[PDB]
Order: C-alpha cells, then sequence, then structure tokens
C-alpha cells in the first residue's frame, strides 16, 4: 500500500526551475575572506577534541 | 593507513533453524603486526526500530596479530528469542559482524536476515505470538555490507 | 535528468542546521557542492540497500523499517 | 479583489526528490512515510557532518567553513563497500 515511482506522470519530477537550481551569494564566501587552511597543530586540537565529544557521547 | 583489511566472510551451514548457531569463516590481511588484540563480534539487530534490542551473540579475541594472511572460525549461539518484539520477529532484520582495536571498530560487515516459516500454513496465518522453532534464518552471504572506519592504530 | 536535491532549498537547509553550532557563519560554495554530493551520494546509497532489504521480506514497497535497517548495516549509532 | 504580497517559503525539502534519490536507488515503489522518514535521515545526517565540520572551523579560527574542513568531516563518516577488498 504506497506510491509508484514510475510513473506516467513522473516527467513533473525532472523539471528544470532556475530559481530553485542555482546556489544565492547570501550565506557564501565572495569574492575575498578567510579561507586559511588548518595546518597541522589545529587539525589534531580538533580531531582532539571530537574524538572527546563522541566519548561524553 | 589501516594494519588490517578483511578479505573474506564465509557465511557457515546458511540457511538454518533460527535457533542453530551462526557460523562465519572469516579471513583477514594483516599489514603491520598487531601487538594487542583484535576483538570481533557478533551482533543481531533485534528491532529496526531501535539500537536498544541489539543482542551480542558471541565476542572473540585474536592475537597478538602477526604480518600475513589469517583465518578463524566464529560460531555463535543463535539469538534470545524473549528479547525480540513481535513484529520483528518474522522477517527481515540485519546481523553484524564487527572488529575493534585498542577500543574503536574499525570495520563492521552486515548481512540482511530474513526469519521466515518453511511452513506453507504459518506463512498464510503467522501466530500472533510467533513459535521460532518453525523460523528458517537465512542469512544473503551474497551481498554483504563492509563499512570501513579510520582509526588510530598505536 | 540528473536533478536529485535541488540547489537552493540544500543551501537553505545546510545554512539552517549551521545555525545552532555557531552563529554567522559563510560558506565556501565548494563546500556547499561537497556537502551536496556527500548527502545525495548517502541517501541513494540507503535507497539502495533499502530496495535489497525490501526484496528479501518479498514487498515491492519500500517502508522506513527498510531505511532504518540500512543505516544498521552502516552502523549509524 | 484584495490582493496578497508572497512571502518566501522555501523551508527544506520536498517530495520529488526524495522520489529522484528513490528513483535513483531503484526504488519502483514506496511507502508515503517514506518521506518524513527520508527527511529525517538527511537532517541527522547533515547536522552529524556539519557540527564535524564547523569545529574545524572553529579550530582554524575563521567564520568561513571551508571544503576542506567538509572533506575532512566526511572522511570521520565511513565508507561502505559492495564486496570484500581482497
Amino acid at each position: 500500500d504506497g506510491e509508484e515511482l514510475i510513473g506516467d506522470g513522473m516527467e513533473r519530477d525532472y523539471r528544470a526551475i532556475p530559481e530553485l537550481d542555482a546556489y544565492e551569494a547570501e550565506g557564501l564566501a565572495l569574492d575575498d575572506e578567510d579561507v586559511e587552511e588548518l595546518t597541522a597543530s589545529q587539525r589534531e586540537a580538533a580531531e582532539r577534541a571530537m574524538r572527546q565529544r563522541d566519548r561524553e557521547a | 593507513m589501516a594494519k588490517v583489511s578483511v578479505l573474506n566472510v564465509a557465511v557457515l551451514e546458511n540457511p538454518s533453524p533460527f535457533h542453530s548457531p551462526f557460523r562465519f569463516e572469516i579471513s583477514f590481511e594483516c599489514s603491520e603486526a598487531l601487538a594487542d588484540d583484535l576483538e570481533w563480534k557478533i551482533i543481531y539487530v533485534g528491532s529496526a526500530e531501535s539500537e536498544e534490542f541489539d543482542q551480542i551473540l558471541d565476542s572473540v579475541l585474536v592475537g597478538p596479530v602477526p604480518a600475513g594472511r589469517h583465518m578463524f572460525v566464529f560460531q555463535a549461539d543463535a539469538p534470545n528469542p524473549s528479547l525480540i518484539p513481535e513484529t520483528d520477529a518474522v522477517g527481515v532484520t540485519v546481523v553484524l559482524i564487527t572488529c575493534t582495536y585498542h577500543g574503536q571498530e574499525f570495520i563492521r560487515v552486515g548481512y540482511y536476515v530474513n526469519n521466515e516459516y518453511l511452513n506453507p500454513e504459518l506463512r498464510e496465518n503467522p501466530p500472533m505470538k510467533p513459535d521460532f522453532s518453525q523460523l528458517q534464518r537465512n542469512i544473503l552471504a551474497s551481498n554483504p555490507r563492509v563499512t570501513r572506519f579510520h582509526i588510530n592504530w598505536d | 535528468t540528473e536533478l536529485l536535491i535541488r540547489k537552493l532549498p540544500f543551501q537553505r537547509l545546510v545554512r539552517e542546521i549551521a545555525q545552532d553550532f555557531k552563529t554567522d557563519l559563510r560558506f565556501q560554495s565548494s563546500a556547499v557542492m561537497a556537502l551536496q554530493e556527500a548527502s545525495e551520494a548517502y541517501l541513494v546509497g540507503l535507497f539502495e540497500d533499502t530496495n535489497l532489504c525490501a526484496i528479501h521480506a518479498k514487498r515491492v514497497t519500500i517502508m522506513p523499517k527498510d531505511i532504518q535497517l540500512a543505516r544498521r548495516i552502516r552502523g549509524e549509532r | 479583489r484584495h490582493r496578497k504580497v508572497l512571502r518566501d517559503n522555501i523551508q527544506g525539502i520536498t517530495k520529488p526528490a526524495i522520489r529522484r534519490l528513490a528513483r535513483r536507488g531503484g526504488v519502483k515503489r514506496i511507502s508515503g512515510l517514506i518521506y518524513e522518514e527520508t527527511r529525517g535521515v538527511l537532517k541527522v545526517f547533515l547536522e552529524n557532518v556539519i557540527r564535524d565540520a564547523v569545529t574545524y572551523t572553529e579550530h582554524a579560527k575563521r567564520k568561513t567553513v571551508t571544503a576542506m574542513d567538509v572533506v575532512y568531516a566526511l572522511k570521520r563518516q565511513g565508507r561502505t563497500l559492495y564486496g570484500f577488498g581482497g
């Protein structure tokens, strides 16, 4: 008891809608701001804090 | 990069009565010798709904692990039907084989298990209270799911 | 067409989820693309397992149990 | 008479996406119940990957989540295969 994914009339699902089909610049980073990579020290320091968080969880 | 890779799991004595033991032939490669133990465990998911109905059938230790390719046979007693919800008793669930080093699971193999009545009438009209002496457990051993996790060796 | 989840609703979704962890976040557009590629793959993956689980209970209709089960075979706790 | 202004209503994910993914996974029929279940899994997947990546971002001392911050979080997830290597 359910829905057929096929689907005569399934074509409705594959419609292109550019307004919904692209990213908006709001909340994104453009064109110059801090992208700086995670180094080594900070990486292990972060992996550290997480392995502990999932310990207490 | 990892010191142990599973080469195979052989599902043995399958299909079988619900109550018969699970029998697995596990083969793995060890690229760098392990000074401490590997802990392998077989987990029957009792109910899809919750992680709370999972039963650990058995657990074995292996080690030290020298380098090379190895096998051991892992057998375990079938799950205890008193802990399985009646809704889930019949039909599909999952059994899992898992391995652990220094406390961290680095691998999880899983198989779909089907619990089915071999009795045509029961298949038609199953009792509200499921009869586990009538259930056959067919593991689908053609579709293992091998899932790997990055862990810290040493 | 290869459409799965449409880019904008996904971006909006990520942004909302991220808001609980840290306030005033921006993402690189590549980061969103990656979460997207990841999510879509993870889900088609479960769906694949879902059809398989559903075929061995002998059903043509997948059910939330099949999804539940599929996450277990991968060990999501 | 009496016109109304449209508010912007994008929130989360609608059914067509769920069917598109389900169809990608070969699923030929679904329960109506599948829709809610699927949003839940996506939220939970994203939550865990986003929280891990945010923590990578907090340590880098910046407010922008980069692509490597995501890649790294994704390695903490685990990789499923359909066979054994070897």
